[PDB]
């Protein structure tokens, strides 16, 4: 039986058993808690004759 | 030795570089004595840096130790 | 001689015409089997992909 | 951040009704069902609430 299925060639899904990749799950950050800015479209007039 | 073991004649090329760079110094055996560990230092000291796979057999060292009583057991997958 | 022409081209034009497109790879994904050949015994998955 | 499978067991096939259950039967007919209860999920909801 030994000569069988015992080798030293490992596939993926075995290694996933043996070795499972770990998730990041504690990360941080440092800057604002947003996702909207305001940009402009179109340069104000200035100067201007008024 | 070439001829007889069957050595790769890149490796040979290197030993015969060494045998001339001691013949155009000052004492042969002398720079044989201080270049002794060329091939150990950079072959067998340094082997394995990345392993990726083979086999090592298992042994186990029995009672007493005195003894040197040793049996084979079998192979394992390295990693 | 004369009945194989239509069948043929037949055959032919459904295959090109036919949404349905024949991929084997299915099976192989749905077996999921990692075959080696050193087994002396044959697994039945592999008897049934080979 | 991960590299090795995920979800690809439930991948293979038709995912629109993925249901997760397991269960055993002896010799003499009798069966054994675990049906996991599932629980909640942060993604999920956060994803709605988006």
């Amino acid at each position: 039986p030994i000569v069988q299925v015992s080798a030293d060639v490992e596939n993926k899904k075995t290694a996933q058993l043996l070795h499972a990749d770990t998730p990041r799950l504690v990360t941080w950050d440092a800057g604002l808690c947003t996702s909207f800015k305001i940009v402009p479209i179109v340069p104000a007039q200035v100067p201007q004759d008024v | 030795l070439q001829q007889t073991a069957g050595l790769d004649p890149s490796l040979v090329k290197l030993g015969v570089q060494i045998c001339l760079h001691a013949a155009a110094s000052s004492s042969y055996a002398w720079f044989i004595l201080k270049t002794k560990s060329i091939f150990p230092q950079n072959t067998l000291h340094s082997m394995y840096e990345s392993l990726e796979g083979g086999y090592c057999p298992n042994l186990e060292w029995l009672e007493p130790r005195s003894d040197y009583k040793f049996m084979y057991m079998g192979v394992m997958p390295l990693s | 001689t004369v009945i194989q022409p239509v069948l043929q081209d037949i055959s032919v034009l459904l295959q090109r015409i036919s949404p349905l497109q024949i991929d084997p790879t299915i099976i192989s994904n749905t077996m999921s089997t990692v075959s080696e050949s050193t087994t002396q015994t044959l697994s039945p998955a592999s008897s049934i992909l080979g | 951040d991960l590299s090795d499978m995920l979800l690809e067991p439930l991948l293979s096939g038709d995912p629109r009704m993925t249901q997760l259950a397991i269960q055993y039967q002896q010799y003499n007919g009798r069966t054994f069902n675990i049906i996991p209860e599932m629980p909640g999920s942060v993604i999920a909801d956060c994803v709605q609430l988006t």
